[PDB]
RNA sequence: AGGCAUUGAAAGCGACCACCAGGGGCACAACAA
């Protein structure tokens, strides 16, 4: 599959956007706990809960602009790392410190995914993500729990005095799915391979990384296109639709129904559709790319050309 | 309804077919389940270590012998209708083997999983629901009309 | 075989994480009547039976996120304790508050699995844990008890008047099983010698672990991994439907039922994984790590060198 | 015995523990027929009836959770209250009420078995069980016993009516064990005193003590180890095990083979073991604490000072 | 149709219609919710592989031989001399009957979802408002007698 | 106050005397035998007016000579309760089924 | 040694109790270029 792919791709980044777009369509299942919050409570908006036929409003979760965004980045950081193609050790020539100056602005995630502090200018992440919604209305789809926190003696009191310690907080079901298209705009193919690689490779999203918030990342479909198909909002109501919300599926007849409703749409979008991956083509490529993210030599050969390439495009019309 | 409603219905139906105290008499619980206390008494009397129909043919001659201690009026498949000796003696017979196939082989192997623990901790709600189901059935029998 | 492993562990603590985790994938077998509970009912949630033929929707436990990490910091803590790396007296120079302001910023337990509260800032855990769930649905695997408190007289009513000493409460029964996968990111080896000792040396887990709660944990593999691997919920679904959801098992036939189950998750996970110890090489791994609890001149060299780790990790990088 | 034995505890109880545990592993064998009861009915689970072999399933009689903790806990108050330690009068300074806001802070019960309500905080118990499960089966270690209450007058009817005082209840039958550990945290040498005195002086559990439920406490071994052994679950199927699935063998016999199968689990369990006291030394140990708990002198200045050692740490770190 | 809510003060009416005590006695919480509590403990205790209506029968048994080990002053039917005492048990037998019907389908079945562990969690809820319920249609009486 | 209570409203006191199921000292096979009894109808046969009514069936009972070793207890007593509870163990001689009948012993205090 | 006769009524629990206290944020960061 990848070796056709391969013509679709630019052979180096330009400075300019020339259209381009590849689009990731998934469903990101949760499995342990998310929370997704901004100012201690669980982000909810009130929306319409499907396009066409089930026209009512409707309080969903929001899995907020930046929550699908970092978890990515900072996993692919860290194959950088574990790949020798960047370091962490203060007074290394290939350092990359994450939000500072000291950010390389050579590798791949300061090409891709964009940087903005201190001198030598700014960079426009050239993956394009949005904020993710639950296909389910907010009371179906979290629950709160009480935390405790004893003295280590196994009691809340340490010397007959409380110890103030009991709260509660709100955490998003398992089994609860978020549709998601991001988008990347002027990839190369091994800049499509990385990109690709982050949303298969990460698993933790939310809050409290350290104890919760595990998901599943169903890749449904890639669509390359002459630019931005429908908004993630569009594909939760009309996926919501599809079903009348009878959403208590199991997640295989979830992302099959996915795969479908995102075909129907991309009939109405005005997008030229190069090529459209999807199903047994879908789950061969899947397939020829864990490949690549489970054999050393092919990896390191690919994410090192990778390096080379977004180097390049800093020398020449970048930070350098 | 079958699987358990047929089962708790025909385990008195069937008892009522062969032994009937007519209810204005006032009688005992004791007197009332008089086949299936002595039904359940003789199934948790013995162990598992011999077969279930080795247990009815033994049994069915025990309650068939206590209705021999019983006066004829409570014998509604004697008393209720004029027949030769030898074939009322023997619907009496298969009306008593019958009621101990049902009471071995569902309410004891089935419904009380076969096992000897789980009816001894159930035999005063497996008699309060025979007897409640008696009175229902009778007092129905008798009243429905009125 | 221990002998063989330190190659692959950083030799000290490194800045930032370079993708070199560690994986425990174990089965927490209920001992006796354990109390995973929050909001004063066992915790409960509904998910798919299993991941492709038994698609039916199943409530099952959950032993919620934090119930599983608890007990094995405050078994490690008690080690510190013991072989006098740290203290509990309020005048000692290596006083370990836990879960407090005055918390140490520099031993073994908040350098691996952190801390958060005053001035000199916080620390992620290196240690990653997630909420696990029974592998059977909760109506078989859990039973109502209730309790009274009788006055010391041996009645209710000692008083005259009734106690108010009655009620009841959920347990979960024996031979239960909450499949799960711990993982221990950029450690040393003696971290890893520490963090595993905890798994294999704790053994009471949820309320009132001073009557209740024991558990049997069967660590069924240890993975080395250039990334993070399947959620707790999709290998408790994974070995559902591997078990055909007849779960009346052995606990040794659930065990190689596990391994053999996860071995064909990892071939489906875009990570390199170095050392897959499984099995045979397992069971000669913990035998001896067993040789190294059980001996009072190995167990205190090698958790000494953690301190000295964890310290130099504190000066030089954390909380100072 | 004991004079080395000294050397093994601590001076005074210390704030938070450090791996000081001891052990009691003993088999406790039915005399006088006993009611372990919850819900009306003999509490009994479905468990394996051995380890290696024997994976068989087989529903075993459990001794659940506190009914082998506040049997040993109340035969420990009645002994401090002839000794005078502690007093039952509501105007005495001492008074201690079992079960309520009334609690003394301060005696050998509330530091070592724990207290939960009041104003001045609570304290976690150091003596900790988990259930205790029948080494056979329950089909072949119960029988059920039906009781009556008449009328003085010999008879079922006062007044020609019939009284309906009639039931039948379920009882276990002698020569039933179940194999138990007790375990101790951070206890003085006193407290060790105390608590094992408990364990071999108490004789009735259970339902009814007044007609039932004596029983042979025979203990096997004595464990110093920095952490926590076996389960009582893990033992029971040990031992089943060991004893080949014929349990219907002599009480000596039962108990060598226990001391055998002790030894035979404590080689593989990942703690430092400092002394294990089993056979000739542990028969040598019983005589020398039961001469303490014989001796009027001994025992008051013994548990004298135990009770000072508490009102020290009720002082100091307690509920002052 | 709405039953699947609002069913608690119907359900205490129901046994106030062949079971009572009087406040002025000042009475137990557990004399006050007596019928409630031979019904929940039944469906509660009886296996679970049983459904509906085994549990009626043996549930009702269970309350008619347990009132009848009780004073006629409790039993607001039974004490009724206008009426011949065949007559007072045909009103006894279907007032149980109905309540107990209630007890099965309305709150167990309905109302607790048919699940034994939701009726568990919340059965001591479920007792009090049973006993506030009890007071309140106790001071309606009064109130309608006078 | 001895002994105990549990029915009321007034409260329940649990038992201040203490005992266990006694076991006999020798074999079951040893220590019975099973007896017939029979009720005939009072004219002395068992015809009750030309049919037989049937009153037979045997009974397992103890022999003599049969020992029960046990040990009672008492607690937190005064000395006339002793004197009342030691009297009781003293004083009653009829112990089993079939008082009116049968099983008479004589207890040694040891 | 015979015929005969292996039981019988009733009772199938009753009272009370269905919790108790105490905790319900703690630290800091509010822009960087």
């Amino acid at each position: 599959m990848l070796d056709s792919l391969k013509s679709q791709f630019q052979p180096s980044f330009p400075r300019l956007a020339s259209g381009h777009y590849v689009h990731f369509l998934m469903l990101r299942h949760s499995q342990s706990f998310p929370v997704f919050q901004t100012d201690g409570v669980l982000n909810t908006t009130r929306t319409q809960a499907g396009l066409l036929e089930k026209t009512d409003q409707l309080s969903r979760l929001v899995m907020f602009k930046r929550k699908q965004t970092t978890p990515e980045r900072l996993a692919g950081r860290e194959l950088l790392r574990n790949l020798g193609l960047t370091s962490a050790d203060k007074s290394a020539k290939n350092l990359c410190e994450y939000n500072g100056e000291g950010s390389c602005k050579q590798c791949p995630d300061c090409i891709l995914y964009g940087f903005a502090i201190g001198d030598s200018g700014s960079e426009r992440s050239k993956v394009y993500s949005d904020s993710a919604f639950s296909l389910g209305a907010y009371e179906q789809s979290h629950r709160s729990f009480t935390f405790n926190a004893p003295f280590e003696g196994g009691t809340m009191s340490e010397a007959g005095v409380m110890r103030s310690a009991i709260n509660e907080l709100d955490h998003i079901l398992p089994e609860v799915t978020f549709p998601t298209v991001e988008s990347l705009r002027d990839a190369t193919y091994e800049g499509f391979i990385y990109v690709l690689g982050n949303l298969l490779r990460t698993k933790r999203y939310g809050a409290q990384e350290s104890r919760t918030g595990t998901m599943k990342n169903h890749l449904v479909g890639i669509v390359f296109a002459d630019g931005e198909i429908f908004s993630n909002l569009h594909l939760t109501q009309a996926l919501y639709d599809q079903m009348g919300g009878e959403l208590n599926k199991p997640i295989s007849e979830l992302c099959e129904t996915a795969a479908t409703v995102a075909q129907d749409l991309l009939n109405k979008e005005p997008v030229r559709k190069s090529e459209l991956i999807f199903g047994a083509h879908l789950d061969t490529l899947l397939q020829e790319v864990n490949d690549i993210y489970q054999n050393d030599a092919e990896l390191t050969k690919l994410l090192g050309s990778l390096y080379q390439q977004t180097q390049d495009y800093a020398t020449e019309f970048g930070a350098l | 309804m079958t699987e358990k409603l047929k089962l708790t219905k025909r385990l008195v139906e069937e008892y009522r077919r062969f032994y009937q105290v007519e209810l204005s008499k006032k009688p005992s619980t004791h007197a009332i389940l008089l086949p299936l206390s002595k039904a359940l008494e003789q199934i948790l009397s013995v162990p598992d270590d011999w077969d279930e129909e080795e247990l009815i043919l033994q049994g069915s001659g025990q309650l068939q012998a206590a209705l021999d201690r019983q006066e004829v009026y409570t014998r509604p498949i004697i008393k209720d209708k004029s027949v030769a000796y030898e074939t009322r003696q023997l619907q009496e017979l298969e009306a008593i083997q019958i009621f101990m196939t049902t009471c071995v082989r569902d309410l004891f192997g089935e419904m009380c999983k076969g096992d000897r623990a789980i009816l001894q901790e159930q035999r005063n709600r497996i008699k309060s629901g025979a007897e409640f189901a008696y009175r229902l059935l009778a007092l129905e029998a008798q009243q429905n009309q009125n």
